[PDB]
């Protein structure tokens, strides 16, 4: 009931590892299951930080963990490497930077910031053009 | 060249880990594996005729057996209960749809 | 299947594990709370009643439990599911809070207070185990039951079972080969019935001991190797993690749970 | 609808009715067992005591003692097994609660 | 359709970001009318 008709979060219940699904099979006086499980394979070391302080405020990832290879900082899923640019939608702001032990300095980018900067540049160009006639 | 040896069993392959307060490891590749599992569900039904076994086709032994009360009835009831329980088990495990 | 080894450094961001992690000074890798456990528990041959030694020795069991504890405190839940990946403890605990539905900034804002409460709780259970003896009844009882059954089995040899004497040499020495047979049948039947009774009771007791070991296995797998959402399974309240410890003929868990404390009335929509 | 359904058919509560009935039946057979001879000449101890001289009277009692002791052992073993299944159902009920 | 809904305003984080830009644009227009 808990493996075939659905997906079970129980650890090491429906097979060893991260469970996906199962198949029953008949047998004399018994039953045989074919558990299908997901297992991570190839790992690599990285450098991390618990929080990021940019405008005097601590940012924390909405989903994922802060990761860096030594020069730039990104967010990634827990169980699969997938870097992404630090944006506002990825982070939420709470409190100040003093209480966070081990906070690490860096900038935080806003995806709305370049979209607004494009309109600012268009507006500046339009203002400059308006002086021509 | 083959002989019986004796040794202290090994608990497993020793594996030290590199803990630090600012490093994480994140996987970049994965495998999908499938593993089998086996469970018994039921056993063969079996019923034994008490009077037949104890006093096969003999009236004298049947008469002497009649003194011992309801032992044969108890045994027959117990084995019938087991036999019904087996079909109950198969129904529960398989009939889910 | 791999024995993870604890790092020599003990920098866990303020959390103190010295009372659960094994102490090298003792000849065996036995932690202090474990030593309290074995000290509290107080753990025939001439008649053919023999006792056999267990396959897994106490030192090897300690090695297993230490490996489990080190793997937990170093890598979270990953070592039970795949390749072990290191991660800071101050991040693992924030992961647990995300698991229980509280956002992670709480840890980064309350690390020192939470560490102090955790250490004080460990000290409290240390004292409770060193003080009370009624806790370990669930093991002392099984030991007493086994001893009592074996004692009665030995004692049963003193009864007549209807014969003229309870000693096999006395009857054989007083009676010839002819009439001794009558007395020898009653003794055999009585002792055989006694053996049957003892064996049946042992069968039932062993079945219950197995049911408890299966429950213990499920608790280990679902509480230590990960985080369980089940209500009141891994301890009363909101679960965070657990720590196994060995004991004579058993196992002891130290569930760590989160409980809200100070509420206030509000107006809602 | 649930109240109406529970007020209509009696086949639903067989789970508890069987728990009652098995105990009643077993104890009833235990009482019935006192009427058998078990190889003796009478099923009433008073009669075996009143009849015969002290020596033989006890001998017939032994046959009775052996039989009744066997009956008690059978009843106790069945009770032990039944209790285990009641406790297994009680643990399941506690987990569901 | 919802029972017991309670009156209140709902705020926008994008609203002040556009309001500051609108004020900056108005100030820039006022500056542009000066020469
Ligand atoms: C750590 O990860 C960083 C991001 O993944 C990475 O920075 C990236 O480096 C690549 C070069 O390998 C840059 O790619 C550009 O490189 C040259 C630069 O002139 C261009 O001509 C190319 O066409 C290409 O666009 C990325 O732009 C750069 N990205 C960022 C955000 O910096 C670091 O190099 C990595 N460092 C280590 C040690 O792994
Ligand atoms: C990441 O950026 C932060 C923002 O600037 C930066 O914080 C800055 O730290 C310096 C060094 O302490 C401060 O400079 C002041 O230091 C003392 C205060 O203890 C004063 O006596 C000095 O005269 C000087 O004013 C900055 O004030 C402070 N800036 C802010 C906005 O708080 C971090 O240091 C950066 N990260 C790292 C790792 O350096
Ligand atoms: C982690 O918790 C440990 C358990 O409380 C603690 O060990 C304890 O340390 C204190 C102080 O060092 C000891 O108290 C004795 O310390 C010295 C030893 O010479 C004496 O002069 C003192 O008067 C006092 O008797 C405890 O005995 C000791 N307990 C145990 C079980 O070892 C660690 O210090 C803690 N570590 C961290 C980093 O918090
Ligand atoms: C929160 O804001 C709501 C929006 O204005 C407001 O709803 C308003 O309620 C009044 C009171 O009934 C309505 O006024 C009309 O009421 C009846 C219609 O049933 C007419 O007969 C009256 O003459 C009058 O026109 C408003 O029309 C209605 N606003 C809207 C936009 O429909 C709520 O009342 C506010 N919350 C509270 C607690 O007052
Ligand atoms: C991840 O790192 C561990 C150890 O940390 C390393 O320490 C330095 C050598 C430096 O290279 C750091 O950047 C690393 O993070 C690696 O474990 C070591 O592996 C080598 C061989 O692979 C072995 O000889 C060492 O004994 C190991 N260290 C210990 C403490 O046992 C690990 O291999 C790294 N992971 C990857 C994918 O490279
Ligand atoms: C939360 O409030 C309840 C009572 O409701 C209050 O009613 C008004 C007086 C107003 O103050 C509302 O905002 C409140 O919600 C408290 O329950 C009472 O507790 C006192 C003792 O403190 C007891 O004597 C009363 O009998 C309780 N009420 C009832 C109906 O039994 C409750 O203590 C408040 N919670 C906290 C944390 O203060
Ligand atoms: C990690 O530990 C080292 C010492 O081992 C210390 O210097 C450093 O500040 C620590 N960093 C964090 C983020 O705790
Ligand atoms: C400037 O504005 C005029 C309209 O007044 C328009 O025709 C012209 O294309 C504009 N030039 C630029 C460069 O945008
Ligand atoms: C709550 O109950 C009161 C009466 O006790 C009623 O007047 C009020 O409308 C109710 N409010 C809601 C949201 O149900
Ligand atoms: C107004 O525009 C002129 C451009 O010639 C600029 O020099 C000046 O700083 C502007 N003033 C303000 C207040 O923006």
């Amino acid at each position: 009931s808990e493996c075939v008709l659905g997906q079970s979060k129980r650890v090491d219940f429906c097979g060893k590892g991260y469970h996906l699904m199962s198949f029953p099979q008949s047998a004399p006086h018994g039953v045989v299951f074919l558990h299908v499980t997901y297992v991570p394979a190839q790992e690599k070391n990285f450098t991390t930080a618990p929080a990021i302080c940019h405008d005097g405020k601590a940012h924390f990832p909405r989903e994922g963990v802060f990761v860096s290879n030594g020069t730039h900082w990104f967010v990634t899923q827990r169980n699969f490497y997938e870097p992404q640019i630090i944006t506002t939608h990825n982070t939420f702001v709470s409190g100040n930077c003093d209480v966070v032990i081990g906070i690490v300095n860096n900038t935080v980018y806003d995806p709305l910031q370049p979209e607004l900067d494009s309109f600012k540049e268009e507006l500046d160009k339009y203002f400059k053009n308006h002086t021509s006639p | 060249s083959q002989s019986i040896i004796a040794y202290t069993m090994s608990l497993g392959a020793e594996n030290s880990v590199a803990y630090s307060n600012n490093s994480i490891a994140i996987p970049t590749n994965f495998t999908i594996s499938v593993t089998t599992e086996i469970l018994p569900v039921s056993m063969t039904k079996t019923s034994v005729d008490c009077t037949m076994y104890i006093c096969g086709d003999s009236t004298e032994c049947s008469n002497l057996l009649l003194q011992y009360g309801s032992f044969c009835t108890q045994l027959n009831r117990a084995l019938t209960g087991i036999a019904v329980e087996q079909d109950k088990n198969t129904q529960e495990v398989f009939a889910q749809v | 299947k791999q024995i993870y080894k604890t790092p020599p450094i003990k920098d866990f961001g303020g959390f103190n594990f010295s009372q659960i992690l094994p102490d090298p000074s003792k000849p065996s890798k036995r932690s202090p709370i474990e030593d309290l456990l074995f000290n509290k528990v107080t753990l025939q041959k001439f008649n053919g009643l023999t006792v056999l030694p267990p396959l897994l020795t106490d030192e090897m069991i300690a090695q297993y439990t230490s490996a489990l504890l080190a793997g937990t405190i170093t890598s979270g839940w990953t070592f039970g599911a795949g390749p072990a990946l290191q991660i800071p403890f101050p991040m693992q605990m924030a992961y647990r809070f995300n698991g229980i539905g509280v956002t992670q900034n709480v840890l980064y804002e309350n690390q020192k207070l939470i560490a102090n409460q955790f250490n004080s709780a460990i000290g409290k259970i240390q004292d409770s185990l060193s003080s009370t003896p009624s806790a370990l009844g669930k093991l002392q009882d099984v030991v007493n039951q086994n001893a009592q059954a074996l004692n009665t089995l030995v004692k049963q040899l003193s009864s007549n079972f209807g014969a003229i004497s309870s000693v096999l040499n006395d009857i054989l020495s007083r009676l010839d080969p002819p009439e001794a047979e009558v007395q020898i049948d009653r003794l055999i039947t009585g002792r055989l019935q006694s053996l049957q009774t003892y064996v049946t009771q042992q069968l039932i007791r062993a079945a219950e001991i197995r049911a408890s070991a299966n429950l213990a296995a499920i608790k280990m797998s679902e509480c230590v190797l990960g985080q369980s959402k089940r209500v009141d399974f891994c301890g009363k309240g909101y679960h965070l993690m657990s720590f196994p410890q060995s004991a004579p003929h058993g196992v002891v868990f130290l569930h760590v749970t989160y409980v809200p404390a100070q509420e206030k009335n509000f107006t809602t929509a």
